[PDB]
């Protein structure tokens, strides 16, 4: 059924799984028309589609070209949404195919039950976290490389960068949501929280910092510290 | 007109003949049911005075043989049986109707309910949803289940309803999934009408008899099965107009019929909220709309 705290390890058990998020695909801008009428235009999106076990990030750049033409986009957007993830689940070899896939919006459900007709024994399933991938977008190199594109395109990457190497599955999530988290309730704080000190770079192959095991621990405690500010600003504790 | 007549009424039991129910008090005379209109099925049914569980009964059309009604004491109900003897059977029915040991079935000059409610129900095609083939009547049950509700247990004592399921292959055109779930229209037509139904007078008889096991034995898997398949068509943009037109006037009769306190079980709020206000066909079902609306403003 519903994916919650209640079932929470399941999450880093030996059965693939992925979480599909779709906060992102259609995205708009808000804009006045000269005769004083409100218009929207769209800009590049992307599908969050993860392996939270092994932090393999398929990153399906939605590029506005899908729009054109078409009506009821927020609507299209879910359906594009689970064409595309029946079409990554299909490229892949079948070991490596999913057995659950968990969609972060109900939404979400009928329209990849329909598109995965053909997959009976994967479960397609909700979840009742409130789960901040919505904010993958402030993480600098994707929001990059979904803005550049020009055309449809995958990317591919690892949203833990080597800390698996160092830290378990269940950890190494708990990382990403927190910062996910921080970067959702004040991007401009968490941001210059993680860029603070010069002398912590990115690697050219990773999306976070190098940040050393007691860094880490820093970090994450700025980060933790910052969630509770915004909380006490926000409801005035 | 015709008759069914009874051996005996062993026990108290409450008998629906059609859309008429009535009462036989333990061991008091009675013989059946006379007058009964030509040219229509017809359903007989029973709900024993003591154990109100199990009702039960028996759809048969009268062109098709002498049909009578004897208790067996054994497995405790009503049955259905065919004389073949028709000259005593004739005679049988005779010594009843002289002795005015029959129930007389209501004629009236204005009402067409039944007809209404049975237009293109058809005693060949109830044969095949309900497979008994050495009987030319049919015998359904409260408990009876169908074939799809088997799929999510006795084959043999099952209604082998045509299987309606939105999200199903059968239902989904590869490469149309987004149009086909939305608009259900080459599932109405290409699908069911063109490739299963053949017409649409064969599926309105389905969901008419469905609707009708649903109100007369309380069947659970008759009642999904008459939404099913009126969701089907509100959910279609591409309805042909005289289906809709009769969809209509259909759904009109049965609301009409339906026990104002049977409704809080036999009446899906989701479907119909869908169909009357929200669906395709939210402004073709005039009639039925209106009726609704003066007669279960709750549900709405
Ligand atoms: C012998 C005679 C025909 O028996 C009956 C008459 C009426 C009724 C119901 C209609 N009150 C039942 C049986």
């Amino acid at each position: 059924g519903a994916m919650n705290s209640s079932n929470y390890a399941e999450l880093f058990n030996n059965d693939i799984k992925l979480f599909v998020d779709d906060t992102n695909v259609y995205r708009v801008t808000v804009h006045k028309t000269f005769e004083g009428n409100v218009a929207t235009k769209a800009i590049n999106g992307c599908i969050f589609t993860l392996n939270p076990k092994t932090g393999h990030l398929f990153l399906k750049i939605i590029h506005t070209s899908v729009w054109a033409g078409q009506k009821r986009l927020s609507q299209l957007a879910k359906w594009k949404t689970a064409e595309e993830v029946s079409a990554l689940v299909r490229s892949l070899p079948k070991e490596e195919q999913p057995k659950q896939i968990i969609v972060t919006r109900k939404a979400m459900l009928d329209p990849l039950e329909v598109h995965m007709l053909d997959f009976p024994n994967i479960a397609i399933r909700p979840t009742e976290l409130r789960l901040p991938f919505s904010a993958a977008m402030s993480i600098d190199k994707l929001s990059d490389v979904v803005m550049k594109a020009t055309e449809p395109q995958m990317v591919l990457f690892n949203i833990y960068d080597d800390w698996l190497d160092r830290i378990s599955s269940y950890t190494a999530f708990s990382r990403l949501t927190l910062l996910l988290r921080a970067l959702k309730t004040n991007e401009e704080s968490a941001k210059m929280i993680l860029l603070s000190d010069p002398t912590i770079t990115i690697k050219s192959y990773h999306l976070w910092p190098s940040f050393t095991d007691e860094q880490w621990i820093t970090i994450e405690s700025q980060m933790r510290d910052l969630i509770l500010t915004e909380y006490g600003r926000k409801y005035n504790v | 007109m015709n008759t069914v007549p009874f051996t005996s009424a062993p026990i108290e039991v409450t008998i629906g003949i059609d859309q008429y129910s009535f009462n036989v008090k333990e061991n008091q005379p009675f013989h059946g049911i006379k007058d009964i209109p030509i040219g229509h099925v017809h359903v007989i049914h029973f709900q024993h005075a003591d154990n109100s569980s199990m009702r039960y009964g028996y759809w048969f059309d009268c062109r098709m043989g002498n049909f009578y009604i004897q208790y067996d004491p054994k497995d405790g109900l009503y049955k259905m049986m065919e004389e073949r003897d028709g000259a005593k059977f004739e005679n049988i029915v005779h010594n009843f109707k002289e002795r005015q040991m029959m129930v007389s079935y209501p004629k009236i000059d204005e009402d067409d309910t039944w007809y209404n409610l049975t237009e293109f129900v058809q005693m060949d095609k109830i044969r095949k949803i309900v497979r008994k083939d050495e009987n030319q009547f049919s015998y359904v049950d409260s408990s009876m289940t169908t074939v799809q509700e088997n799929e999510l247990s006795d084959p043999a004592h099952s209604l082998n309803y045509t299987v309606i399921n939105f999200k199903s292959r059968e239902a989904i055109r590869p490469g149309h999934e987004m149009e086909d779930f939305l608009d259900k229209s080459y599932y109405l037509n290409t699908v069911m009408l063109q490739g299963i139904f053949k017409n649409s007078s064969n599926y309105f008889g389905e969901l008419q008899f469905a609707f009708l096991n649903a109100m007369f034995f309380g069947n659970y898997g008759s009642s999904l099965q008459w939404h099913a398949m009126i969701e089907l068509i509100c959910s279609s943009a591409t309805v042909p107009k005289h289906m809709l037109d009769k969809l209509d006037e259909i759904l009109y009769y049965q609301i009409k019929t339906l026990p104002e306190q049977y409704s809080d079980i036999l009446l899906n709020e989701r479907v119909w909220n869908i169909c009357l206000y929200s669906s395709f066909q939210k402004n073709s079902l005039h009639n039925t709309e209106k009726i609704m609306e003066n007669k279960y403003p709750e549900l709405l």
